[PDB]
């Protein structure tokens, strides 16, 4: 357990974090670094284009064997 | 007496070559006709295969695009 219940203490700390608006709370320069790193892996996965943009297309001529 | 036998055997021999030629020639009228019939229909198919091939290759291409 009855004492075990006193969840409360976790919430409060959830609360102060969530109540914070100025990026991700307690930055640390690493965040950007890691971010950028993963932002780079996705470039690898999805391609080197401007994903903000609609794509160009030049199509291949047909091929005969 | 022999007068006949040589002549007769001669006369048969003849029509024996005659029937023979005759079969052999009509067999040849026959071959010629097959040769023709073939060159007829027959030959276009080659080009038809080719044209068909193109048609498809463009379709695949269109679809792929």
């Amino acid at each position: 357990l009855d004492p075990v219940q006193k969840f409360v203490d976790k919430i409060r700390e959830y609360r102060t974090k969530r109540q914070t608006s100025g990026g991700p709370v307690d930055a640390g320069p690493e965040y950007q670094q890691d971010l950028d790193r993963e932002l780079f892996k996705l470039k690898q996965m999805y391609g080197k284009a401007d994903m903000n943009t609609f794509p160009n297309f030049t199509f291949e001529d047909p091929k005969f064997e | 007496g022999e007068f006949a036998d040589k002549l007769n055997e001669q006369k048969i021999a003849q029509l024996e070559e005659v029937k023979q030629a005759s079969i052999k020639q009509i067999q040849d009228a026959i071959d010629m006709e097959k040769s023709q019939q073939a060159l007829v229909q027959k030959r276009h198919y080659l080009f038809d295969v080719q044209r068909n091939n193109i048609a498809m290759a463009l379709e695949v291409t269109y679809r792929e695009r």
